[PDB]
């Protein structure tokens, strides 16, 4: 973690080290992989209503992984201590700037020294290691508020009707997905290592000098466009941090007395709108500060919100009075 | 606390030197920036100051390349403003270092500083 | 970028007031440096009268410092002179120029006006 | 009081060749000496600041030196709106004062 | 943004590694080897690479002990502590032409010549980018580009404007291997190396 | 011997749509460099460069030679 | 040094005592060695190299 040999003894680990490559390889994609799958696996939720009825709790908890994995994801991105590395230290620490009275203080505690140097990268190596079993942790919590009410289905109705065994089933079903999860990732580890990352964290760490290419991480993206599309310093961040808060009004801005998308049509439709709009606003994100662009980010931005406070409890509230008219002749 | 040798640095060029582990800029200012630096009304500013309140001797304009928007080193001679642009959140800064356009809400810092002959002691 | 525009009185009868204007434009002279005022005689003599800061202080020339008066409309943007009781001698052609002030460099006049010449004389002319 | 002391007074020269005006102090103004140029027409433009800054959009070919006491307005090729009158100011303390001035014609 | 500052995109080369079951072209790898040591390394270091890995890859473990004992490294003080220089060895790394950023900054302008170790992976366009760009010097900048002294016109440089010069030049090189060194195969054969050298 | 990328530019060079892309290349220098003798062409911000049409050139080029050149190459 | 300071001598006596020993400083321009007078932030000398 030692700031002057850190980027170096990343680099041991590839040159030197016993699949040593295999073992980074692995680790960096692997980090990827878990952000495309932990995406599908909030969106099957957020599509079949999952976050309602009784796993609030359920959803709250995963909620509360989301923020916990970015974090982790982001220290242990700062380890490799490359050009990327100690730019994303520095933006991220100083988000907290934005805190109004106690702010730089926040900032150069998290430091400890005058600006991100071997204080940073050693302590943020320490708290890489650590949250990784927080997560674990809350994980377990996660399947006991699952345990108790069980997982729902596409149907968005009862299951309790027709029951079978997580033995001999979906334990043989599960093995099909893992196999095909690594059968891709391999794909990635051995034949194309580096695509998914970005090269200017090939290049030392340097204090002096932020390059002109500098980007977030893909899965970062959407949520740094967010940011850019205010240009208020504070409010950039306090947005940020709402965009990923406003998943927990979810179970009260739906006001549906049916669970899931499956049987309404405009909700599957608006569905998507949000789906493609979060990847346009992940695209805006890997884009310039130009022209087009800033006034696209703001639009979406705004779209992004408008889904959870008003387009799902104005269209719901429509499809329940909509289900009733179509068949009740009073 | 750090000398740099001002006599070296030519014209229309851009110097960056450490200091406590932040970079400080320093530019030969041309008359051109000189005047543009001066001739710039404060309505137009989110961040109002005259380059005089900012430059001790208008021919040398040192600072900070420290974004106080959310800390990275904006590049020199870019932007649409003849200063410098940082590429992390696209703010822009003028010949006298001030925020123009984006994010950052305050002009690049000014440091403490003196001269001695043919250079300057920041710090 | 900057401009400076003179009008006023051209032409000015003895035992009454100079009153010149000096109008601003591309810069609020309550944002700048300093805003002063200077006459030049035929016997190309130039002499600072004075000036007022972008704040609102007054420092004028030891000589006409008892006559003149420089004083400005935020609103319309201009700064002006009224130097009372004119004689045959103040006869110049003046001028209102913009001087910065840096610790290291001191003044220096750098936005100049057009130049409004006025002449003291007994003459009549139609108001 | 301090007056400037202007010399060479009103010289002529031809249509290319270098000059050398200066201004000389009562009392001691460190560097703080200005040049300015009045062209014909009547407009006053700023040449010199500082006994050797030059202001934007005065030709390379203006020099200027010197300290305390003794000053100088350089040229190097008076080709050809040189032709003007160059007055010279200090402003070490108020109030500021001028040079006679000092005017250039073309033989 | 302009067109220029992003730099002309370079095109895709084909090469003999590019494949799921391609190996690199080691051949090319041992010229490129060899212009690197005689063209780059006068600029350019070498800090991630360790003679030892050249053994089996490019040249021969014979070889490569040669290579190094034409180097000195610094070795523990002799018995009454003063210090004392060796010859290098395969478990050394290949030693950089400067002892440090300033000197080298001296040298080359201010400019500081990137170490290649990592330079394909570093940079986007990888072995298209390196090799476009050793190849892409123009004779003459473009109608109305005002280069700065000191610098030469590169198109697929972002910026247009890059320290380097051009440095390779028909047969400026005489491959061991009896391989007539263009310009272009000459190119060919440091970026295959410097490939390897990353990878 | 003569440079294998240097023989195809020089080929390609000389096709329709090489021969199309260096006129509007050099209708383009030929139009600076009358700006550049003009009154004050040392003030004026707008100055205008031949770099898009250089690049148009070029890039036709590379299109043109990358998939032919490393069959010529050892 | 610094560590003196407040416990043993004063800051302008450890200055002192630091400063009559040299320390490698940034090499210059041209990357050439240079040494440097002691200053509070650094640790006391030993009286062999190695
Ligand atoms: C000293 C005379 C050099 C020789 C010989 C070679 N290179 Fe070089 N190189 C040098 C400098 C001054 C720089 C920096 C330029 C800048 O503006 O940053 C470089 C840079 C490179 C780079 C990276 C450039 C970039 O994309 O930022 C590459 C890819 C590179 N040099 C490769 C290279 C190779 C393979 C050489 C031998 C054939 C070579 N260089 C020689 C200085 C010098
Ligand atoms: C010990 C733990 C500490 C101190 C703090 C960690 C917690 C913070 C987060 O949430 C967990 C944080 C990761 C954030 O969440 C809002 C992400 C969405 C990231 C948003 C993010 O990333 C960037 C990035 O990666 C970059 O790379 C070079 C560059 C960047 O601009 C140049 C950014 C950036 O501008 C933003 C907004
Ligand atoms: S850091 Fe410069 S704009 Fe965000």
């Amino acid at each position: 973690s030692n700031i002057e040999l850190a980027f170096s003894s990343v680099e041991h680990i590839m040159r030197d080290v016993h699949n040593g490559y295999i073992l980074r390889y692995l680790h960096a994609n692997g980090a990827s992989f878990f952000f495309m799958v932990m995406f599908m696996h909030m969106a099957k939720g957020l599509y079949y209503g999952s976050y309602r009825s009784p796993r609030v709790t359920l959803w709250n908890v995963g909620v509360i992984i989301f923020t916990l994995t970015i974090a982790t994801a982001f220290l242990g991105y700062c380890c490799v201590y490359g050009q990327m590395s100690h730019w994303g230290a520095t933006v991220i620490t100083n988000l907290f700037s934005a805190i109004p009275f106690v702010g730089n203080d926040i900032v150069s505690w998290l430091w400890g020294g005058f600006s991100v140097s071997n204080p940073t990268i050693q302590r943020f190596f320490a708290l890489h290691y650590l949250v990784p079993f927080i997560i674990a942790a809350m994980v377990i919590m996660h399947l006991m508020a699952l345990h108790i009410h069980g997982s729902s289905n596409p149907l968005g109705i009862t299951g309790n009707l027709d029951r079978i065994p997580m033995h001999s089933y979906f334990i043989f079903k599960d093995l099909v997905t893992v196999f095909l999860f690594m059968l891709i990732l391999a794909l990635f580890v051995f034949y194309s290592p580096n695509t998914l990352g970005h090269p200017d964290n090939y290049i030392p760490g340097n204090p002096l000098v932020t390059p002109a290419s500098i980007v977030p991480e893909w899965y970062l993206l959407p949520f740094y466009a967010i940011l850019r599309s205010i240009p208020d310093k504070l409010l950039g961040v306090i947005t940020m941090f709402a965009a990923i808060l406003v998943l927990l009004v979810l179970p009260f801005t739906d006001r549906s007395v049916v669970r899931g998308n499956t049987f309404k049509v405009l909700s599957k439709f608006f569905f998507f709108i949000f789906v493609f709009n979060f990847v346009l606003l992940g695209q805006i994100g890997a884009c310039h500060v130009e022209v087009p662009y800033v006034l696209m980010g703001q639009i979406a931005t705004f779209i992004y919100f408008a889904y959870f406070l008003i387009i799902v409890p104005v269209i719901s509230t429509i499809e329940n009075v909509l289900f009733y008219i179509g068949r009740v002749n009073k | 606390k750090v000398e740099v040798n001002l006599a070296a640095i030519p014209l229309g060029k851009n110097v960056v030197v450490k200091w406590q582990g932040k970079p400080v800029f320093i530019r030969h200012r041309t008359p051109h920036e000189i005047q543009e630096a001066n001739s710039v009304d404060m309505s137009a500013l989110k961040d109002p100051q005259t380059d005089a309140d900012r430059v001790k001797d208008p021919q040398w304009l040192i600072m900070l390349g420290i974004c106080t928007h959310l800390g990275c080193v904006p590049i020199g001679e870019a932007g649409d403003f003849g200063g410098w642009f940082c590429p992390c959140h696209g703010s822009h800064y003028d010949i006298s270092g001030r925020i123009r356009k984006g994010p950052a809400p305050l002009n690049l810092e000014i440091p403490a500083y003196e001269f001695d002959g043919d250079k300057v002691i920041v710090g | 970028e900057v401009k400076l525009q003179e009008s006023g009185a051209g032409l000015v009868q003895p035992s009454q007031s100079l009153s010149l204007t000096c109008s601003v434009t591309g810069y609020s002279i309550t944002s700048g440096y300093y805003w002063n005022w200077i006459r030049l005689f035929p016997g190309n003599k130039l002499e600072w009268v004075g000036y007022i800061s972008n704040v609102g202080d007054n420092n004028y020339n030891p000589s006409l410092k008892d006559r003149l008066s420089i004083t400005r409309d935020t609103s319309k943007n201009q700064f002006f002179l009224k130097l009372n009781s004119v004689t045959t001698e103040d006869t110049a052609t003046y001028y209102c120029a913009r001087s910065e002030y840096y610790s290291v460099t001191g003044y220096a006049m750098d936005y100049w006006g057009q130049g409004t010449t006025v002449t003291v004389s007994s003459a009549w002319r139609h108001p | 009081d301090i007056e400037l002391t202007q010399t060479p007074v009103s010289l002529a020269a031809s249509l290319g060749d270098r000059v050398t005006i200066s201004c000389r102090a009562s009392q001691d103004i460190n560097n703080f000496l200005n040049w300015y140029q009045q062209k014909p027409d009547g407009t006053i433009k700023l040449l010199i600041y500082y006994t050797s800054r030059l202001h934007a959009g005065v030709p390379s070919r203006f020099s200027g030196s010197g300290s305390g006491t003794d000053y100088s307005l350089t040229i190097s090729n008076l080709e050809p709106e040189d032709i003007a009158t160059y007055f010279c100011q200090h402003h070490i303390k108020f109030p500021w004062t001028f040079g006679a001035g000092t005017k250039l014609e073309i033989k | 943004m302009t067109a220029a500052e992003h730099g002309l995109h370079a095109p895709a080369y084909a090469w003999s590694h590019n494949g799921p079951f391609e190996t690199f072209d080691h051949a090319s790898i041992r010229r490129g080897y060899q212009v690197y040591r005689e063209v780059c390394a006068a600029c350019h270091s070498l800090d991630r690479v360790a003679w030892r890995t050249l053994v089996g890859v490019s040249h021969t473990n014979e070889e490569v002990r040669n290579m190094a004992e034409e180097f000195e490294y610094d070795d523990e003080p002799d018995e009454q502590g003063n210090p004392k220089k060796r010859p290098g060895k395969l478990s050394d790394y290949i030693p950089g032409p400067y002892p440090n950023e300033q000197a080298a900054r001296a040298a080359n302008q201010g400019a500081l010549p990137p170490d290649l170790s990592l330079i394909v992976k570093a940079r986007h366009g990888g072995c298209d980018y390196i090799f476009s760009l050793l190849t892409g010097y123009p004779d003459e900048p473009p109608a109305g580009v005002a280069l700065p002294p000191g610098s030469n016109y590169n198109p697929y440089f972002p910026g247009g404007s890059i320290a380097m010069a051009r440095v390779l030049f028909d047969d400026m090189v005489e491959y061991e291997d009896g391989t007539p060194a263009t310009t272009s195969q000459m190119a060919k054969d440091v970026t295959t190396f410097l490939n390897w050298c990353a990878e | 011997d003569t440079d294998q990328l240097e023989d195809l530019r020089e080929h390609f060079k000389n096709t329709e749509e090489g021969k199309a892309l260096v006129h509007h290349y050099e209708e383009c220098a030929e139009r600076v460099k009358i700006q550049q003798q003009q009154p004050g062409y040392a003030d004026l911000e707008h100055k205008e460069d031949c770099v898009e049409e250089f690049f148009h050139l070029q890039h036709y080029l590379d299109t043109a030679t990358a998939p032919r050149l490393f069959d010529k190459l050892k």
